[PDB]
RNA sequence: UAGUUGGUGGGGUAAAGGCCUACCAAGGCGACGAUCCGUAACUGGUCUGAGAGGAUGAUCAGUCACACUGGAACUGAGACA
RNA sequence: AACAGAAUAAGCACCGGCUAACUUCGUGCCAGCAGCCGCGGUAAUACGAAGGGUGCAAGCGUUAAUCGGAAUUACUGGGCGUAAAGCGCGCGUAGGUGGUUCAGCAAGUUGGAUGUGAAAUCCCCGGGCUCAACCUGGGAACUGCAUCCAAAACUACUGAG
C-alpha cells in the first residue's frame, strides 16, 4: 500500500565548465501500517519532481517485516557501514523515542514501542541499511513455546 | 580465626616473618589480582626455616608491630 | 587495551580549566578601569570597537567590552564585569554590565530593556 | 495564574472546535475559524516536526486550563504508577474537580465551573472545597452548597446539558443538585483527536 | 543515667513525639539506644494516640532505665 | 600452543558451516564431549561420535534448514583472562529467550533454562543464538 | 631509619607495648610506590545517569580536631579543660 | 458567620538556521549584533524602532559552576595498511595464561542459615493538614563483611599416568 514519509533533502552539484550544475536528491520511506515497509532514493532538478521519483521507487522492492504487534521480538543489534544501530521493545505506554531517521522507519512499520539509539557515524541515508538489516533478520518463533521451544523452533 | 603463609626472614631474635597470599578482585574490572600481606608472627622458640609452610594467630601485643603467634609448623 | 594493562594503568581521564580565568569561581567582579582604547576587529568585518582595560580587585589586569550605543566611562571609575567571549575581536573575554554602578543605562531603548538596564516608561 | 484574554483566538491556531465558548449558538460565527491568527493569516506550510509534538503538547494543556509547572508535575505521577502513562496522564486530569463540575453539567463553559469552586459554592463529602485541583475518587458525592442553589448561572447551564449528553460515568439529579462520580473513566469516552503518543515523547528530548 | 523520654518531630505547632531511650547527657534529636513508641496529641480520624510496645518496655525498666514526667503516665495508661 | 580448547571447537562449527561442509572432525576432551550433547538436545546438529582409541575424535554432522544454517552466531563469554561467574539473578538471557546460554553448574554442565529451574547458579560459557 | 628493628633486666600507667631506661644483637621497611612535595576534615548521604559510573560532603545526624599564639600540669568519676 | 463592591491586584525574553513564532519604517562596511554559523557597501524577515505573533508566569532573563548529550579515557561500550596510533631487532627476570586421562582435596564458585550493615534520605503500600508541598505508620532495600552447613561441573592445590 501507500503511506509517504520524507526524510532528507540536499543540494548536490557538478562542474562542468563555466557554471556549476545543481541538482536535488531526497529520500523517503514508504510503509504499509502492519509490517510491510520500504525506502526509497531518487535524483532529479527540483524539490517537486525529486519527492515524486523517490515516491515510486520505494514501492518497489519492499520488505516483510514480522512484528509482535507493535513492539518487536527481541533485543537486537545490527550495523552497516560506519553505522551501528540498537534497538529493544519496550513497555505498552512508551512511545517511539528514536533519533530522526529511524521514527520515519518506525511509524510507517506500525511498531509503537521501539526504544531505539544509534552510534557511530549518523547518515539518514545510512542509518536506514542499519535498521533494514536488523528488521529483515527478525525470526517470530513458530515454537510450541519459548522457555520450552527449542525442538520444533530449530527445525524450522 | 587462622591464617596460613610461609617464612622469608630468620634474622631476628625469636620473630620470624610469614608472606600471607591473597586474591582480591578489582572493583571496577572483575578481575582476581594477587596482592601480599607481610607480618611479624612472635616466634617462640628460634626453630624455624626460612621456606617453611607455617601457621599464625592472632593474641594481644608482645612487642610493637608484632601481635601474630607460631601455632604450629606444618610443612618444611 | 587489554584488561590486565589496565589493571596496572588504568584509564585516566583528562581535565579542562576555566576559559574565564581571573573571577575565581564568582558570577561578578568589580573594578576600576585605566584606559579607554578603541580598536578595530579582525578581518573579515569592518567596525570599530570599543574597549575599556581594567584592574580589579584581584589585581589583575585585563581588557573587557563595552556594549550598549553610548558609554559615560571616564576613566578612574569603578565598573562591574561579567563573562562572556566575544568572537571578534582578539583578548577580549569580559563583558560590562550597564546600570550597575557607574555605566548607568541606555537611554530611549523599549525592546529587551533588562539587558543593558533601562526603566519602564 | 489563569489565562485571562481572547478565547477564540486560541481556537482559532489550533483549528479544532476545542469547545471553549459558553453557549450552543455557533462555533465559527463568533469566532471566524478559517484562519491562523494575526496580520499573515494566509501564508501557511509546513509544521515542523518538534512543532507538531508542541502543537499536540499545547492543545491538551489549554482545553483543560493547566500550566505547565503543574502539567509537568501531573507527567510525573503518570511515570510513577503501573503501565500506560498515556492513559494515566488522561485520567488525572479527569478526576480533578474543576472538570468534574463541568461534567456533571453545573457550568457552561470549564472556566465558570472553575469560578463555583472557589466561591466556596461546592461541596465534595459534605464539606466545603474552594480548590480546582482537588482529586476526587471513586464514589465522592458532589453536591451544590444551600446558600447558592438559586443561582441562574446553574439553572441556565442545565439547558445547556442537552446538547452534551451523559458521559456514563457520573450521574445527577436535576432537584437537589448532588451528581455522584461513579468510577474513573475509560480510554472510550475520550475523543481521539488528543494522543497519547505525543505528550509523552515530548517529555523525553 | 539512661533515660526514656519524648523526642520531637513534625512542623511548626504539629508536634509528633518519640519514645527513645537515651543515655541522659545527650541531645534530644542526637543519639538513642533505641526507639519503641510514638505519641500523637492532635491526632484525628485514623491516627493512633499512644503506642508503645510492652516487650521492650518490659526489658529496659527492668535494668534501670529512669524515665520521664510523661512517660511516667504514658506507660501508666495502656 | 593452544591457550583455550573450548574456544576452538566453537571457531570450527562457525568456519564449516561458511564452506557448506557437512562433517566436522576435531581433537576431544571431557569437556567437548559434554557440550555437544548440550547441543543435540536443544538441537543444532545432528550427531557426534567418540571414535578412536590414543587420540578420541569428534565427528559432528552439521544441519542446514535452509541455505543459511542454523547456527547463525556463537561467542565464548568465559575466555580464560576474565572467567565470568553469575549467581542466578544476574544470570543472561539471550534474545528474549529464544537462544540458548550453557552454564556450568554444580549438577554438571546444562542449559540456562535448567539451572534456573533448580535454582543453581555458576559459570557461563557460550551464548549460542 | 639509630629507641631506628628485635632481645633481656628494671621502671611506669586503670590497661598490652621501646611507653621509658640500662646493657645486648644489626636489623626493619621499599617499585604491590617507602620517603618527599602539593592540596583537603572524613562518613550516612545529596546532584546528574536508562544503567555502569561521574562529580561533590551547605541545612539534618554520627565521629574527629580546635577555643587570641606557644607551652604546662593540677583538681577530679571522666579535662591536659 | 455577616457586610462593601468588579471594585484591591501583569509583566519578561524571543521571532535568519539549529528553534515554537513576521512584515513594514530608520540605518547605509557607519553605528551596532552575536551560543555557533556569521549578518551591515542604499530595497536589512539577523542592527534601531512599530504593529503582529510565539513561549513561559509572580516571576522572567543573563553570568558563574558540576553531571548529561560525549561509544570524546569505551569494565558494561572504541581503536592502531594509508586519517593520531606496532618499540630498529633479539634473548630474558618479576608477572599474566596452560595439551590430555584418573584420584583426592574444598582455596575460588553456587545454594542456605545466623550475627551485622545507626536513625533519617531514596523506593513501595497506607494514614493526617480543605488539596499539594509537608508530617507520619508498616515493608523492601542498604549491592557489603564475618561465622557455620551442603553440593563438586569448571579453575586452583595435591597424587598418579
Amino acid at each position: 500500500g501507500y503511506i509517504e514519509k520524507l526524510v532528507q533533502v540536499n543540494r548536490v552539484a557538478k562542474t562542468v565548465k563555466g557554471g556549476r550544475i545543481f541538482a536535488f536528491t531526497a529520500l523517503t520511506v514508504v510503509g504499509d501500517g502492519k509490517g510491510r515497509v520500504g525506502f526509497g532514493r531518487g535524483k532529479a532538478r527540483e524539490v517537486p519532481a525529486a519527492i515524486q521519483k523517490a515516491m515510486e521507487a520505494a514501492r518497489r522492492n519492499m520488505i516483510q517485516v514480522d512484528l509482535n504487534g507493535t513492539t518487536l521480538q527481541y533485543p537486537t543489534k545490527s550495523a552497516h557501514g560506519a553505522s551501528k544501530v540498537y534497538m529493544q521493545p519496550a513497555s505498552e505506554g512508551t512511545g517511539i523515542i528514536a533519533g530522526g531517521a529511524m521514527r520515519a522507519v518506525l511509524e510507517v512499520a506500525g511498531v509503537q514501542n521501539v526504544l531505539a539509539k544509534c552510534y557511530g557515524s549518523t547518515n539518514p541515508v545510512n542509518v536506514v541499511y542499519a535498521t533494514f538489516k536488523g528488521l529483515k533478520n527478525m525470526q517470530a518463533p513458530e515454537a510450541v513455546a519459548a522457555k520450552r521451544g527449542k525442538s520444533v523452533e530449530e527445525i524450522l | 580465626r587462622t591464617l596460613t603463609g610461609r617464612v622469608v626472614s630468620d634474622k631476628m631474635d625469636k620473630t620470624v616473618t610469614v608472606l600471607i597470599e591473597r586474591r582480591v578482585k578489582h572493583p571496577i574490572y572483575g578481575k582476581y589480582v594477587k596482592r601480599s600481606t607481610k607480618l611479624h608472627a612472635h616466634d617462640e622458640s628460634n626453630q624455624c626455616r626460612i621456606g617453611d609452610l607455617v601457621t599464625i594467630r592472632e593474641t594481644r601485643p608482645l612487642a610493637k608491630t608484632k601481635a601474630w603467634t607460631l601455632v604450629d609448623i606444618v610443612e618444611r | 587495551a587489554t584488561i590486565n594493562q589496565l589493571v596496572r594503568k588504568p584509564r585516566k581521564r583528562m581535565v579542562d580549566k576555566s576559559d574565564v580565568p581571573a573571577l575565581q569561581n564568582c558570577p561578578q567582579r568589580r573594578g576600576v578601569c585605566t584606559r579607554v582604547y578603541t580598536t578595530t576587529p579582525k578581518k573579515p568585518n569592518s567596525a570599530l570597537r570599543k574597549v575599556c582595560r581594567v584592574r580589579l580587585t584581584n589585581g589583575f589586569e585585563v581588557s573587557s567590552y563595552i556594549g550598549g550605543e553610548g558609554h559615560n566611562l571616564q576613566e578612574h571609575s569603578v565598573v562591574l564585569i561579567r563573562g562572556g567571549r566575544v568572537k571578534d575581536l582578539p583578548g577580549v573575554r569580559y563583558h560590562t554590565v550597564r546600570g550597575s554602578l557607574d555605566t548607568s543605562g541606555v537611554k530611549d531603548r523599549k525592546q529587551g530593556r533588562s539587558k543593558y538596564g533601562a526603566k519602564r516608561p | 495564574a489563569r489565562y485571562i484574554g481572547p478565547k477564540c483566538k486560541l481556537s482559532r491556531r489550533e483549528g479544532t472546535d476545542l469547545f471553549l465558548k459558553s453557549g450552543a449558538r455557533a462555533l465559527d460565527s463568533k469566532c471566524k475559524a478559517e484562519n491562523v491568527p494575526g496580520q499573515h493569516g494566509q501564508r501557511r506550510g509546513r509544521l515542523s516536526d518538534y512543532g507538531l509534538q508542541l502543537r499536540e503538547k499545547q492543545k491538551v494543556r489549554r482545553i483543560y486550563g493547566v500550566l505547565e509547572r503543574q502539567f509537568r508535575g501531573y507527567y510525573q505521577e503518570a511515570s510513577r504508577r503501573k503501565g500506560s502513562t498515556g492513559e494515566n496522564l488522561l485520567q488525572l486530569l479527569e478526576c480533578r474537580l474543576d472538570n468534574v463540575v463541568y461534567r456533571m453539567g453545573f457550568g457552561s463553559t470549564r472556566s465558570e465551573s472553575r469560578q463555583l469552586v472557589s466561591h466556596k459554592a461546592i461541596t465534595v463529602n459534605g464539606q466545603t472545597v474552594n480548590i480546582p485541583s482537588y482529586q476526587v475518587k471513586a464514589g465522592d458525592v458532589v453536591a451544590v452548597r444551600e446558600k447558592s442553589k438559586n443561582q441562574l448561572r446553574i439553572a441556565q447551564a442545565l439547558e445547556l446539558c442537552g446538547q452534551r449528553g451523559r458521559v456514563e460515568w457520573v450521574e445527577v439529579d436535576l432537584d437537589k443538585k448532588a451528581g455522584t462520580f461513579k468510577s474513573a473513566p475509560a480510554r472510550s469516552d475520550l475523543s481521539a483527536d488528543i494522543n497519547e503518543n505525543l505528550i509523552v515523547e515530548l517529555y523525553s528530548k | 543515667m539512661v533515660t526514656i523520654r519524648l523526642a520531637r518531630g513534625g512542623s511548626k505547632k504539629r508536634p509528633f513525639y518519640h519514645l527513645t531511650v537515651t543515655n541522659s547527657r545527650n541531645a534530644r534529636d542526637g543519639r538513642f539506644v533505641e526507639r519503641i513508641g510514638f505519641f500523637n496529641p492532635v491526632a484525628t480520624g485514623g491516627e493512633v494516640r499512644l503506642s508503645v510496645d510492652q516487650e521492650r518496655a518490659t526489658y529496659w525498666l527492668g535494668q534501670g532505665a529512669q524515665p520521664s514526667e510523661r512517660v511516667a503516665q504514658l506507660l501508666k495508661d495502656a | 600452543s593452544m591457550q583455550d580448547p573450548l574456544a576452538d571447537m566453537l571457531t570450527r562449527i562457525r568456519n564449516a558451516q561458511m564452506a557448506e561442509k557437512t562433517v566436522v572432525s576435531m581433537p576431544s576432551s571431557k569437556l567437548k564431549a559434554a557440550v555437544a550433547k548440550v547441543l543435540k538436545d536443544e538441537g543444532y546438529i545432528a550427531d557426534f561420535q567418540i571414535s578412536s582409541e590414543v587420540k578420541p575424535q569428534l565427528s559432528i554432522e552439521l544441519k542446514y534448514f535452509e541455505g543459511k544454517p542454523v547456527i547463525e552466531e556463537v561467542k565464548r563469554i568465559s575466555r580464560p583472562g576474565l572467567r565470568q561467574y553469575k549467581s542466578v539473578e544476574q544470570l543472561p538471557k539471550v534474545r528474549g529467550g529464544l537462544g540458548v546460554s550453557i552454564v556450568s553448574t554444580n549438577k554438571g554442565v546444562m542449559t540456562d533454562r535448567a539451572a534456573r529451574a533448580a535454582g543453581v547458579g555458576g559459570e557461563v560459557l557460550c551464548t549460542v543464538f
